């Protein structure tokens, strides 16, 4: 559920 | 930027737009005439960087520049551990003559403290799910390391700090990465990551803790 806030973002299972 | 408003034009003259094929993917921050800080997760083989901008769509405003950058370097410990040490330095292909609308900002010489009053700016997602054309600004406050470490369990690292999380639902969001968090008038952080969705009550955003990296940054600049 954590996302690095680029666009598009880089998101992870947490 | 969630629940902000249009920035006053050119009030954040260190703001850099990182674009590819004229589409923004991140921001950065001008810290010296030839050097832009951004998040390491924004790394690319080359960059077009917009300086002195207010609108992304508008005709070239007086003083604005689109500059190329062909070199950048991530912090050697980026993503070790995961999400940590999220910074890189981009070297512009040409130094910018600082002007009324393009100016570097100095990095804070103190680490973040709970209660610190800050401003974050960028062209990332709005509260309504759209992208703005005009640079957005919003106020957020630093929270304690203990709050950050609890909320971002299990991945909190001292290279990070948290700001926002208020009932006001003011936050950074997608497209804001690499942009500035200015606390007490100095560059304190870069937008890094947060929980999805952005702007949740009780959930601050996470920023790169630049006070921990001033030595690395200047060593790199001087090398
Ligand atoms: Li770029």
């Amino acid at each position: 559920g954590f996302c690095q806030r680029s666009i598009p973002p880089i998101c992870f299972p947490d | 930027i969630i629940n902000g408003e249009d920035c006053s034009p050119h009030s954040q003259p260190w703001q850099a737009a990182l674009v590819m094929e004229n589409e923004l993917f991140c921001s950065g921050v001008l810290v010296h005439p030839q050097w832009v800080l951004s998040a390491a997760h924004c790394f690319q083989n080359s960059y077009t960087i917009g300086l002195g901008l207010h609108s992304l769509e508008a005709d070239q405003e007086p003083g604005s520049q689109m500059v190329e950058a062909s070199l950048s370097v991530r912090h050697p410990e980026y993503n070790r551990p995961l999400l940590a040490n999220d910074l890189m330095l981009i070297k512009l292909d040409e130094s910018v003559s600082e002007s009324d609308t393009i100016r570097s900002i100095s990095i804070a010489s103190q680490c973040p403290t709970a209660g610190n009053s800050c401003l974050v700016s960028g062209w990332g997602l709005l509260a309504n799910g759209r992208m703005p054309t005009v640079l957005q600004c919003v106020n957020v406050s630093v929270v304690s390391e203990e709050v950050c470490s609890k909320l971002y369990d299990p991945l909190y690292h001292p290279s990070m700090f948290c700001a926002g999380g208020g009932q006001d639902q003011k936050d950074s969001c997608n497209g804001d990465s690499g942009g500035p968090l200015i606390c007490n008038g100095y560059l304190q952080g870069l937008v890094s990551f947060g929980k999805a969705p952005c702007g949740q009550v009780g959930v601050p955003g996470v920023y790169t803790n630049l006070c921990k990296f001033t030595e690395w940054i200047e060593k790199t600049v001087q090398a």
